[PDB]
């Protein structure tokens, strides 16, 4: 059934699993027309498919051409996500196929279940966790490859950089969710925290800066402070 | 007009014949039901006064043989049996009629209710859903599970309704996932009507049989089958006009006949709200929508 606080360790066991987040698949700008009506313009999106154990990220870029001449795009976006996840599973060798796919939004369950009928032993699950994967487009290198795409494209990343050389998957996922939560709550302040010291750079082959273990503790503190400072604003508390 | 004689009534029981019912007392001199209209299937059903659990009963057609009921004190139920000796049977019925020990099938001449509930129901189709080929009549009860229920456990005592499953390879063509899930027309028209049922008459016959088993025995699996066959039609954008017009009539008579007090257990809120208010056919079931709104506005 549903993935929650109670069964959290299951994310880091040796059963292959993927999270699928569809919140950046169908992206629009809303604008006024010459006649004073409102219209949307689509921009490039992405499917965020992540192995939480290994950090392997399958970023399927969704080019605006896939919407051309289609109706009910917010509905189509769920089916296109399920089609592309199904195509990704079929493209993997049998020993690499996931045993579970966890969707971050319950509206993905039926579309993915119907696309995966050929895989009855792959469990399609919702989650009670509120995961911040919508903030994936606040990671500069992911945003850059999505916006520059001129055609549909799959790009592979490790969202943990080299962290698993020094820390467990559990700790790496906790760092990632705290960084994305901060970027989601106050993007400008989060990015300021990450780049304030110019001597710490992002390797060409990495997404995040090259922090020592001690510098990661300071960064993680600064991110928790940002989230609480922001919460002290939203709610007047 | 045919007759189903009863050897006796040793235990106190409520006896149904189609939509009608009669209380019989322990050892009351009851010897059966006469004036049963030829041309339709019928059901004769039982609920014991001392254990109102297991409603059970027999689907039959008097054109297919001479049937009687006899209580079996070992198996503790009223059993249907066929009498193969025509002259013996005629002589039994004549005596019981002469002694007026029979209730008369109480049909009002104006009243087409039973025809309207059984229009497409044929004994030969019942005998394929309920498999017991040594008898020309069919036993159904409260507890019998469906082939679909058994997949999700004695297969000889199962209701072999046609399996309908909206998230199955049968329902969904590879490469038409979204189209087939949101518009079930290919599942209805190609797989089920052309493929399995051969025509709308057989599909409606199964729908009507499923409703009657749900209503007369509170058979839960039958109720699931009735709702699935309605939902498959209402969820298809492309349905022949004659099927929609006929479905509205079928459902109107089913909703009209349902006991008011059983709406809560026999009607699925999600299916009916979807079928009348959101589905492709939300505007195609005028008679059904009007009787549902006036009789069961709470459910909606």
């Amino acid at each position: 059934g549903a993935m929650n606080s109670s069964n959290y360790a299951e994310l880091f066991n040796n059963d292959i699993k993927l999270f699928v987040d569809d919140t950046n698949v169908y992206r629009v700008t809303v604008h006024k027309t010459f006649e004073g009506n409102v219209a949307t313009k689509a921009i490039n999106g992405c499917i965020f498919t992540l192995n939480p154990k290994t950090g392997h990220l399958f970023l399927k870029i969704i080019h605006t051409s896939v919407w051309a001449g289609q109706k009910r795009l917010s509905q189509l976006a769920k089916w296109k996500t399920a089609e592309e996840v199904s195509a990704l599973v079929r493209s993997l060798p049998k020993e690499e196929q996931p045993k579970q796919i966890i969707v971050t939004r319950k509206a993905m369950l039926d579309p993915l279940e119907v696309h995966m009928l050929d895989f009855p032993n792959i469990a399609i699950r919702p989650t009670e966790l509120r995961l911040p994967f919508s903030a994936a487009m606040s990671i500069d290198k992911l945003s850059d490859v999505v916006m520059k795409a001129t055609e549909p494209q799959m790009v592979l990343f490790n969202i943990y950089d080299d962290w698993l050389d020094r820390i467990s998957s559990y700790t790496a996922f906790s760092r990632l969710t705290l960084l994305l939560r901060a970027l989601k709550t106050n993007e400008e302040s989060a990015k300021m925290i990450l780049l304030s010291d110019p001597t710490i750079t992002i390797k060409s082959y990495h997404l995040w800066p090259s922090f020592t273990d001690e510098q990661w503790i300071t960064i993680e503190s600064q991110m928790r402070d940002l989230i609480l400072t922001e919460y002290g604003r939203k709610y007047n508390v | 007009m045919n007759t189903v004689p009863f050897t006796s009534a040793p235990i106190e029981v409520t006896i149904g014949i189609d939509q009608y019912s009669f209380n019989v007392k322990e050892n009351q001199p009851f010897h059966g039901i006469k004036d049963i209209p030829i041309g339709h299937v019928h059901v004769i059903h039982f609920q014991h006064a001392d254990n109102s659990s297991m409603r059970y009963g027999y689907w039959f057609d008097c054109r297919m043989g001479n049937f009687y009921i006899q209580y079996d004190p070992k198996d503790g139920l009223y059993k249907m049996m066929e009498e193969r000796d025509g002259a013996k049977f005629e002589n039994i019925v004549h005596n019981f009629k002469e002694r007026q020990m029979m209730v008369s099938y109480p049909k009002i001449d104006e009243d087409d209710t039973w025809y309207n509930l059984t229009e497409f129901v044929q004994m030969d189709k019942i005998r394929k859903i309920v498999r017991k080929d040594e008898n020309q009549f069919s036993y159904v009860d409260s507890s019998m599970t469906t082939v679909q229920e058994n997949e999700l456990s004695d297969p000889a005592h199962s209701l072999n309704y046609t399996v309908i499953n909206f998230k199955s390879r049968e329902a969904i063509r590879p490469g038409h996932e979204m189209e087939d899930f949101l518009d079930k027309s290919y599942y209805l028209n190609t797989v089920m009507l052309q493929g399995i049922f051969k025509n709308s008459s057989n599909y409606f016959g199964e729908l009507q049989f499923a409703f009657l088993n749900a209503m007369f025995f509170g058979n839960y699996g039958s109720s699931l089958q009735w709702h699935a066959m309605i939902e498959l039609i209402c969820s298809s954008a492309t349905v022949p006009k004659h099927m929609l017009d006929k479905l509205d009539e079928i459902l109107y008579y089913q909703i009209k006949t349902l006991p008011e007090q059983y709406s809560d257990i026999l009607l699925n809120e999600r299916v009916w709200n979807i079928c009348l208010y959101s589905s492709f056919q939300k505007n195609s079931l005028h008679n059904t929508e009007k009787i549902m709104e006036n009789k069961y506005p709470e459910l909606l």
